Order: structure tokens, then C-alpha cells, then sequence
């Protein structure tokens, strides 16, 4: 019911 | 001419006026500012101060307690890093076409806090439905003048510009309520603040006081061991920040069950990664706490990554960016007569003194 | 001044080794502490009135003479513009205020910094826009330090 | 000696023995083996059998749809790629205190196959509940005979070390129910697969069929427009792949809610951002699907970064990173002799027949 | 065979532009072909026998007659082993290998990529150990390739 963590980066652009 | 580093680029002399920035809709030109503000360039006083005064206006009518709809991409501290904001919207989409919430902090310690705010005030005046901003600690004239933003605006603009900033920041919102489930803040909770409502009572128009609720939201930090206490306190004083309270788990958690939300998004503390999250709550398995940081490399010493929190129906997506490069200054804003002038003058006395012998 | 020339005199005829009627660069970092100073070059230039190279008898009066309790405010601000004002053409330029702070910096700023800030420092106290500061637009930066 | 350039490293003639790569605890050193493989060495014939059998036999035990609990980090495509693997170690974190799941197509194309094969069975022998190996669609004879693995066995080892890489490739899992939340396959779903226990009743111990539920795993792609499809066809068949089919939104869709799963975690294509995640599900909020690719610049042309994804509870890093260095090698793993004389022969009867004529 | 040494002393009369009763290195880079062939010098220097730079009638028909239909796969190969070993000592070094081999691939590859696959390319012939290859290994690499076949003139 409760939203999920997605972590990306370090976004170079 | 004789220009020693050619290849370094010279910054403009000519001050963008009212007609080159304002459209005659109203509209300003925030492409045009952003080009000219990248390249050290400056506005007329005059333009600066209605870019200010005019954000004023909007943000002076917005609630204390923003409602705030998802989709929307939360960002923490900048402290005037104006070329690593830059960056922060390439990573974060256009304000054009994203929704955006700042949680404060846009002043001092960086060298580039007047065009950070006059930015930021440009797109308030070109996106008012969606792009907003909160107060944080440093929206004040106590810190200003004692950090660096005052002395800014005194060097490259004047004080008069400075004191209309203070005015605008008085106007900061305080909080938000976003995708009515997450209280964003720039520090954090107070013991007397126990409903959302708690902030709407409040005056936010005014410096902000030593100490009590708005003190509070602007200045509370999470405990150390934060989740993991050895003392059922729920607010004990902060001795780091010197005024407000460390906020621990159980307090949170209370909170945010009594008031039927999921979490508590706030900034006020560096993270090495950009963003930190914190113990789960055990009723919805999500993180009590996060804390989101958008100043990479912040200081220009620590090389820590920045990061801002793009939420979508049930995803959150945390973006890291590294730090972009920035021109330099002297400590203080000061110039190179200023700085260099005293030692000149104790080596040349020196120097007739020892050939005097 | 008169008998105090004959004072300097005496300090010239020392300085002077090789005795040949003026002081050459050679001759002044004989001394100690002008060996470590960064502004030597720039004093001796600026006492070097005619150019050649070495500073003579004449030159060497005139130049102690700038200095003295005696000597007003102004005449401070001006030598101090003559440290800046390599070229002597009475404007001190983007990159001479690079080079004379540059022997001063040493290494401590890196080239881009230092061109930076010296770019920062004429925008804001070039009045007139000719990219260069005059003695009158100096006076009005370094005007309430001292 | 003669040698030109002596800033380039040798490879050792030395190959490891049994001694020297196991224990007597019976367990590898793959500290020992990492290190020896990167300057290009060798194991005895029969070390490397060992390994291979060793893994195979702990690989003959598994089930065909693995239990995998969080957390743990997801790899795709390494292809041969040796010396990116060991980056993709230090970027995932250590195998002695890591749990890992790669995807398949561990062997072609890249001129390291049987080294990335040797140390990852090692490592499934030293980590047989922590590190998890599925199936990718070339590993197989058909693909490996085509390809570079089969000979790449024959000129660094000898056929019986392929054969015995083709016995373990038929032990390999087919997929894994990760954190009861993501079904992980190295190609996707099939239109004969409708739940996870579909999946339990297949035979895998056997080379991939060319069509069928065992070869829609390991060969499917999801649609060119996934997501954005104006076609109604569940299941098309993949012109592309030869084989198998093209799967489209509402298909990954269907097959997730009925099954009451968050996401469907593959491998199999190419991606320029190491990943990709595809339109988000109407019944999650989540993607529906995510491409994982671990081989950056891939095939020495690409220049595309690779990822692996970590997962904990809720929380996804999607981790990042650029190729490393390699040793060079010609195509088809030929010797300097093999493949100028046919053109010395050529050239020294070349100059003959002008010099007689 | 009689013939055969008329048609090649005819031959080399012709070659022999100055007539001083050797071939030179110049005179053979007077032809059209031989200028663009990589291993020209290599082919001179191993029809010169007693290593005088030049080469004279003799040796040139020793040098021919390696390459004939009487001819069989020994000598075909020894004389391709001698292209690559360049001081002729019975042995390929690492150093010639690559010279060689620099001398047919040119700039197409880099010094570090040559120089690691002549390692690789000695590490598996050298079944000696001694960082060198002899006849033996060589004929061990190269022998079911038949190269032997289209070296005849
Ligand atoms: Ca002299
Ligand atoms: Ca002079
Ligand atoms: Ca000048
Ligand atoms: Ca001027
Ligand atoms: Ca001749
Ligand atoms: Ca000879
Ligand atoms: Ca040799
Ligand atoms: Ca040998
Ligand atoms: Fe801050
Ligand atoms: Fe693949
Ligand atoms: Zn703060
Ligand atoms: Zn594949």
C-alpha cells in the first residue's frame, strides 16, 4: 500500500 | 587586451534591465536570467528588487501549511551552490513541466546565494502553482548576517536588496503536506506541535523566534541513535544547534500515527549519500524519517553526493548527482585590492628598512 | 632633504657593490630579507624612474623620498597604485593586477582562480567600463581601510 | 631478452594445482584463483574440472524456481567479461558477506568466459546458500558452439572442460521468486507459464528446446513499444531472436497480479544506462518490469555503463559503473602463427612469382 | 633441370641491373611488386647465405628451389621459420616475433596489444619452458594448416 524506495545515480546528466 | 587567462571566461558588466527580463505579460525570462546568472552576470538593482518583491507578493498569500500534490520532486539544502542548482534541475525535470517543493536553506556558506534567490523567485513568479518553497533555518536575519548572504548582497548588490530578501523570506511558507501523507519540513517536529493544525495557528510572517513551535520546525534535528534510543525522551534540547530539540523515534512515530501519516521528509542535516533514511515505522513498514540534502560536495570539502526525492503514485525515487563546477571568490566577497593591500604595504615598508641598514 | 642625503649616501656606496654609480637587481638581493620579499621587483621598478634597468644616486633619493612620516595619505595610495601599475601608463590593467598578485599568491591560488577574482574585482570598480582602473576608481576601493 | 615491450605484464606459465586452489576443508581460494586469473593464468586441466563438476553437483540440487530472500544483488549480462566482473564484486559488495543473483549469459562474446565461469562456480562452492546462478540462453551447446565459448575451451583447455561446462549449464536454475515480491529470468514469460508453479514442472536438466516454456524464459524480450503497444497480442514471436516470443505490457501485467507478485526482474538486453525500468504496473504504481545488464561497454563498442541491482525490503539502489581494463586477444583465439601464415605463404610467393616472371 | 638453371640465370642476368654477379637489396626494390611486399628484406636476408648483404647466382638458386613441386612439407616450413627467426639461430625469440609480425600489421595494432598476444602465442608453444620457440613448437602450431601447399613457384 505504501510506495517503494528505488535509488539511482549519481546521474552524471 | 593583456588578460594573462584567456581561456577563463570574463563575466559581463552589463546589468540585465526590467525590459530583458520581464516579458510584457508579466513573465520573466528565466532562460535569459539563467544564462546571465551563470555567468556571474547582474541585474539592475532595480529588476533584483522586483523579481523579490513580487515573489513576496505570491508567497505571502500561500497557507502556512502547503497542500502539496503528488507527482513532485523534493529537494533539501542548496546554501547558495547557484551552478549546482543548475544541475539539480537537469537531474529533477523541468520546472516547466515537474512540480517542485524546496525544503529551505538556500542562503549562505555559498558564494552564490543572491542568484540562487533570484532564481528561484523568477520561477515562484513564472510557475505559481508549481513550484514551491519552505523557510528553512537559514531565511533569517540573525543567520545571514552572521554567515555570509548579507555581506553578498552588500558586494554585489545593496543592502537594500538584502533587507527586501528579508522581507520575502518572513513570507516562507513553513511546511507542506504532500500527497496528503508526507509532512515536509526543514528540521523537524516540535513538543508542541502535535497536529497539523498546530501549524496552520501559527504566525510565520517574522524573524524567527529563539525558541517555540516555528523555532522548532526551522531547527530540530533527529536524534544521534535515532531509532535505536536508550531514553524514552521525546524531545531533549539541542545542544548542537544551540536552541530547538533532538527529536527521537517514539516521538515521531507518535506523531505520524495521530496525525494518520506515513512519513516526515525534511533536510537541515548534510548526508554523505544526499538523502538518509530512517528506522521503518512498524505500523506501515516505511521510513518514519527521511532526510533529503541537494548540496553536492558540499563546502566545496566534504565530496558528498546531493539528492532529491522524485515521488510518484506509491514510488519514491531518490536521484543522486555529484557536484558541477563554479567560479571562485574570496572569503567574504572581498577584492583583490582589499585583500592584497595590507601585505604590499608591510613588504615594501619592510623592504625600505632592511636597505636602510 | 640635505643632510640626510648625505645619510642614504653612505647606504648607497655599500649597496653598490661593484661601485658603479648605480644599484642593479643583483646588488639588492645581496641583502637577507629582500631575497624572500615578492615586491622587490616591483620597488625597484618603480624607484627605476628612466628604465635602464638599475636604480642611480637620483632615483634613490626621490625613491626613500615617497616615503616619510611627512608624506600624506595620498602619496601612500599613489605608490601603492605603482606597485599594480606595471606599464607606468597610469591604469592598472586586467593583467597586470594578475601578475603583481601573482607573485604575491605564489602557487596558493591556481591561474583560473586568480583570474577570476581579478576580473570580479575591476567589473566592480570600473566606473568608467574601459576594463581598466584608474588611480580615482582605485582610491575609491581601497578609500576607508587603511 | 628480445622481449620489446617489457612494460606489459606476462601471464604465468604456472598453472594452479589442486592443492594450491583447494583446501583441506575442501574449500576454494578464491583469493588465490582471482588473482592468478587476472594476469591470464591457468588451473591443471583437472582443477578446473573439479571446479566445474563440484559447482555442477551443488547446481543438480537446486530447484528449478529458486527461493531468494532479501537482501541481495541482482546481475545481468556478464558475457565473458572477466575483468568488469571483479569491478562488478567491488561495486556489489563482497560475496563472503553479500547474497548475489545473476541473471545468465555468463560465457560468448567476451574473451574471458571460462574464467568468469571458473570463479563463479568457485565462489558457488564457497558460497553455496549466498550466491545464486540462473540460466541465460546461451548457456548452451547450440549458442557456445556458434559462438566463442566452445573454442575459447578448446585453445585455453581442452573439449572435455567444455563438455563438462555443458553438463553444469543444464543444472543451472531457471529463475527465482526473489523476496517473495520479484520473479528473476534471464528472458522473460510465456504464454505457457501462467503461475510460479508452471515453472516447478519443467525438466531443465537438458540443452533448451526451441520452443516451449523452458525457452520463453531463457529467449523472450518484451514488445519494441512495451508499455506504449497499440497491439493486442499478448505473446508475438520474436523475429528478432528466432525463437520465442515478444511479450507486451498487459501480458507482464496479467501475469503479475494473478500471481500476486510487484515486478518481473530480467536480463537478456543490452542497456546504454546499465538498466531499465518499463512503464509502471496500474496495479502497483510500480514498474513492471526491469532490465538489469552487467557488461559495460559491452563487446569493446558500446560504451554503455553496466548495474546491478541491490535490493533490501522496499528499498532498490540501482548501482552503477564504467568498463575496466583488459588484455587483448585476437578473434577466435588465435595464435600470432596461425594467423600470419597463410599471409607470409602468400607474400613470399607473391615476391617469387614477379622475381621468375 | 638444366633448363631450368638457364631460365633462372637469364632471370637473374636481367635482375642484375649494374651485371656485378649479385642482387642486390636496391635492385630487387626496383621491381613494382617487390616494394609493396612487407617481407621483402626478410626473404633477401634468408637467400643470403653467407650473409654479404647481397645475393649472388648460387644462393639464388638454392633459394628457388625451396619453393618447387620436388619440394615437401620440411622445407616449406623451415623456410617459413625462417622468416620469423631473424638472427637464424635455430630459435624464435619473443623480440622477433614481434618484429616480424610489427612488419606485416603495421600501426593496426598497438604495441601493448602485439606484445600480449606473441606472449600468449609463446606461452602455448613453448613446451620447453625456455621463453622461446623452436622448429619443433613451430611445426607443433602450424602444421594442419597446409600453408606448405601454396608455396610454389
Ligand atoms: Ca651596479
Ligand atoms: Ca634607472
Ligand atoms: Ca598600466
Ligand atoms: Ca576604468
Ligand atoms: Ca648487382
Ligand atoms: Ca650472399
Ligand atoms: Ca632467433
Ligand atoms: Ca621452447
Ligand atoms: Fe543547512
Ligand atoms: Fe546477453
Ligand atoms: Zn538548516
Ligand atoms: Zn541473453
Amino acid at each position: 500500500p505504501h510506495p517503494v524506495i528505488v535509488i539511482t545515480g549519481p546521474h552524471e546528466e | 587586451t593583456d588578460r594573462v587567462v584567456k581561456a577563463v571566461p570574463f563575466p559581463p558588466s552589463h546589468r540585465l534591465t526590467a525590459k530583458e527580463v520581464f516579458d510584457n505579460d508579466g513573465k520573466p525570462r528565466v532562460d535569459i536570467l539563467k544564462a546571465h546568472l551563470m555567468k556571474e552576470g547582474r541585474l539592475e538593482e532595480s529588476v533584483a528588487l522586483r523579481i523579490i518583491t513580487e515573489g513576496a507578493s505570491i508567497l505571502r498569500q500561500e497557507k502556512n501549511l502547503l497542500d502539496i500534490d503528488a507527482p513532485v520532486t523534493v529537494c533539501g539544502d542548496i546554501h547558495g551552490q547557484f551552478f549546482d542548482l543548475m544541475k539539480l534541475f537537469e537531474v529533477g525535470g523541468s520546472p516547466a513541466n515537474t512540480r517542485y517543493l524546496f525544503l529551505g536553506d538556500y542562503v549562505d556558506r555559498g558564494y552564490f546565494s543572491i542568484e540562487c534567490v533570484l532564481y528561484l523567485w523568477a520561477l515562484k513568479i513564472l510557475y505559481p502553482k508549481t513550484l514551491f518553497l519552505l523557510r528553512g533555518n537559514h531565511e533569517c536575519r540573525h543567520l545571514t548576517e552572521y554567515f555570509t548572504f548579507k555581506q553578498e548582497c552588500k558586494i554585489k548588490y545593496s543592502e537594500r536588496v538584502y533587507d527586501a530578501c528579508m522581507d520575502a523570506f518572513d513570507c516562507l511558507p513553513l511546511a507542506a503536506l504532500m500527497n496528503q501523507q508526507f509532512l515536509c519540513v526543514h528540521g523537524g517536529l516540535s513538543p508542541e506541535i502535535n497536529t497539523l493544525d498546530d501549524i496552520r495557528k501559527l504566525d510565520r510572517f517574522k524573524e524567527p523566534p529563539a525558541y517555540g513551535p516555528m523555532c522548532d520546525i526551522l531547527w530540530s534535528d533527529p536524534l544521534e541513535d535515532f531509532g535505536n534510543e536508550k531514553t524514552q525522551e521525546h524531545f531533549t534540547h539541542n545542544t548542537v544547534r544551540g536552541c530547538s530539540y533532538f527529536y527521537s523515534y517514539p516521538a515521531v512515530c507518535e506523531f505520524l500515527q495521530h496525525n494518520n501519516l506515513l512519513s516526515i521528509l525534511r533536510a537541515h542535516e548534510a548526508q554523505d549519500a544526499g538523502y538518509r533514511m530512517y528506522r521503518k515505522s512498524q505500523t506501515t513498514g516505511f521510513p518514519s524519517l527521511i532526510t533529503i540534502f541537494s548540496a553536492p560536495n558540499y563546502l566545496d570539502v566534504y565530496n558528498n553526493k546531493a539528492a532529491v526525492l522524485k515521488y510518484e503514485n506509491n514510488v519514491m525515487n531518490i536521484r543522486q548527482f555529484n557536484c558541477s563546477p563554479h567560479p571562485y571568490w574570496l572569503p567574504n566577497f572581498m577584492d583583490v585590492f582589499t585583500w592584497s593591500l595590507p601585505f604590499v604595504g608591510e613588504k615594501v615598508t619592510e623592504m625600505l628598512v632592511n636597505v636602510l641598514n | 632633504d640635505a643632510d640626510e642625503i648625505k645619510r642614504l649616501g653612505k647606504r648607497f656606496k655599500k649597496l653598490d657593490l661593484d661601485n658603479s654609480g648605480s644599484l642593479s637587481v643583483e646588488e639588492f638581493m645581496s641583502l637577507p630579507e629582500l631575497q624572500q620579499n615578492p615586491l622587490v621587483q616591483r620597488v625597484i621598478d618603480i624607484f627605476d624612474t628612466d628604465g635602464n634597468g638599475e636604480v642611480d644616486f637620483k632615483e634613490f633619493i626621490e625613491g626613500v623620498s615617497q616615503f616619510s612620516v611627512k608624506g600624506d595619505k595620498e602619496q601612500k595610495l599613489r605608490f601603492a597604485f605603482r606597485i599594480y601599475d606595471m606599464d607606468k601608463d597610469g591604469y592598472i590593467s586586467n593583467g597586470e593586477l594578475f601578475q603583481v598578485l601573482k607573485m604575491m599568491v605564489g602557487n596558493n591560488l591556481k591561474d583560473t582562480q586568480l583570474q577570476q577574482i581579478v576580473d570580479k574585482t575591476i567589473i566592480n570598480a570600473d566606473k568608467d567600463g574601459d576594463g581598466r582602473i584608474s588611480f580615482e576608481e582605485f582610491c575609491a576601493v581601497v578609500g576607508g581601510l587603511d
